[PDB]
């Protein structure tokens, strides 16, 4: 049961050159299914991410993406748990109805105010948004557990598939954590 | 009622400052050239005096 | 009327409140839109001499509202309900929209939301000075007491453009 | 802002910047010394002015 | 007294005293609070011309001062008493107020404290320039070197108002 | 003798990653009668705690709460003693009423001073009118004894209970030792 | 040999969390029959301790207290020979009596000259001083020696008991040499 450290450890020496650039595009397609306790730690998980990758306004140029495999009723919740966090996100659905310009807004810093309009985006795996994705491919796109990533354009796309069954393991390939 | 707060005070001319832009549109009727106000000198008194000039500027 | 409306207008930094009722003015769900678009292209316009949003309370269910908030979206109108869904949140809807005056940006224009008791206990924290009335809906626990309370009794949008001084006629 | 937007104002005189140089290429007959513009003064009502100096440069 | 009073009561950077004795004022339980509300609102009001801090010294035991800071708290007052239980802090009662002018914001608006030795040892140790003697209370084992004692007698709190010129009429 | 303090460096390296933050808001629990001495090293504690985490004025902009699970007389001991050593805290009290506007309150600063106010929230009560202060909600939450955490809203609040027996322990485990 | 000098490791590695702090205020109680050649390598200790601990104007604010169990008449000398280095030092008194305006003053600073108009404090160990001591009360005690620590306020101050017999094990103990 032990030799499982030694790979995740090779994992992570393998993902920290890129994560290191301050600014830089990350897109996470998760499936909650993989993940145990999502539900009850994805907030944090995303808290976390935020307080490290997404904290300095002069220099955490680009926000973070996130894509559920769930369906648009399970985004109210996340994001009314969110808001009570105080934590600024957008998932573009107003309703059901999915807007374009809405997904792709670029949020507005004032620098003197430390404030930015929102600090990630959460959204569902709808094919409406699939598409939103494509029309700006991002640096490094992250995929976690084994979801279909068929409607991508994973063209000149760098794909890193991480094979994880906790929040813990996630913390520490994406150089969260010193443990583990 | 309560305009802004002095800035310089000669014995010729006094320098006030008004507080914000919503007063000063509140009650621009009654800051003009040759109008009275009154500025408060301690506790209980008050010195009555006339507007010389006005100037406005949002550089 | 419209002549007894004309001052409170002509002043910029001025809170304006409207309890709109959309069963009293017809055909409210096709033009509503349009004419909160022409109130804030005059009245919610200026960036630095217009710093109060107006706020704007339908007498309605929570779920009709959505509706709205996506007619607005889809006209290009930034607004706050102040709604994630069946939830109100107080700390969205009291809060003062961010102005960057460089690029003319403000966040929200205006505050579109329901009757519920919420929405009217955050009214009441933060008064308006000019409360306007259409349709004579129930203004009761509103504690209008400051307020310069100015009912209005109208049949169309057209008549609510003239009496707010956005029309010259009819 | 068609034309341009007041920066000072004084019993005196006012001053307006306009917005861009492509505003006053296009619309540069009728800013001429003598002329008249149109200043917003509330949501209703306006001010006429005629035009005494004009400047385009130290900046 | 009043007319000669208005002197050294115009002046906004000076430090007064009160040495108030109870059970000589009707009703100071239920009107302190509001005595002291509107003397600090017209004596304490200015962030940079009133650089003094009023001291009132009740004449009282070392306890029902929680009491009337509780009452003080409730009324969004902030004064600073010296006590924490029972026992009596030099340098929590002398120490200067630190104040943002940017803001309205001042630590503390006033002091208030018993009759015992400590803190009219403390009294002596920052003289005041004018002191008010409200009542009969032992005005020994207080330094008046450069003080200006002003003996007042009265029966109610609108007379004190009426004398700090506080009120026009009555 | 040589094992605890190994497994303790487990716990310790687990708490490191989320102590490096300059800003961040840490609530303690901590119960009276489970650390020896606890009415002799208790305000040394604090005031060596705040040496480390809440002594920038620039950077350290949050204000840590020690929650004690007393009764209201013992506070004001506490509190005497705090102020003879120059430490101000806040506790809530006017007497034997609690007050909410005056525990939830933000410290003023002047920069050019090196004045911060209140340096802590030391209300040493598990009262039910200070738990009902959820109004703010802390981004991580230490549980240092076997208390009852049952009327706190744990949503979304990272927990780090820990274990110990003595404040030397406790100095290890946040990054105040290296030794014991 | 090599006994003692790991224990004098292990405590000396106890006090430097202390000892890195700019502004602190340090009290040392000396025994002079404890430390061999205690007359002829006092002076030396206090110039090495200085030119640390009490060498930036800027930084270290708080000036040490040394109090010796010696005689009024013995303390004459050392101030003697203290002047004759070029290192200005208080003692409190002003011939046989001792003066608590002169003990309790606080060193006006220069910093466009980098002049301080004294560096420490040295005095005996009569009642007079004390009384001194419990007025202000220091951060860290440090006892050397088997001195009587029983007139002063022990409460609430960090007492750190450093059993040494040469000033080279005091030094390596205060961080100030790598070998003794």
């Amino acid at each position: 049961v032990l030799t499982r450290k030694q790979l995740l450890k090779v994992r992570k020496n393998q993902l920290v050159p890129s994560l290191n650039i301050n600014s830089r595009s990350r897109y996470f397609i998760i499936d909650p299914d993989t993940i145990d306790n999502f539900d009850d730690e994805f907030i944090l998980f995303v808290k976390d991410y935020l307080d490290k990758y997404n904290s300095k306004i002069k220099l955490h140029t680009e926000t973070p993406c996130f894509i559920l495999k769930t369906d648009v009723n399970n985004l109210s919740e996340y994001h009314k748990r969110f808001v009570s966090r105080n934590i600024q996100i957008i998932t573009g659905y107003i309703g059901d109805t999915f807007y374009f310009k809405e997904f792709n807004k670029e949020p507005k810093r004032i620098i003197k105010d430390n404030w930015v309009e929102f600090k990630a985006r959460i959204s569902c795996n709808s094919d409406e948004v699939i598409k939103c994705i494509n029309y700006k491919k991002c640096d490094d796109l992250y995929i976690v557990g084994g979801v279909d990533v068929s409607l991508l354009d994973t063209a000149d796309v760098n794909i890193e598939n991480l094979e994880i069954n906790n929040f813990r393991e996630l913390k520490y390939l994406l150089s969260m954590l010193k443990e583990i | 009622m309560k305009i802004g707060s002095v800035i310089e005070s000669s014995p010729h001319s006094i320098l006030v400052k008004i507080d914000t832009l919503k007063i000063f549109e509140k009650a621009k009727s009654a800051l003009q050239i040759g109008k009275y106000l009154k500025i408060q000198e301690g506790n209980h008194n008050f010195v009555l005096c006339v507007i010389q000039n006005i100037k406005i500027s949002t550089d």
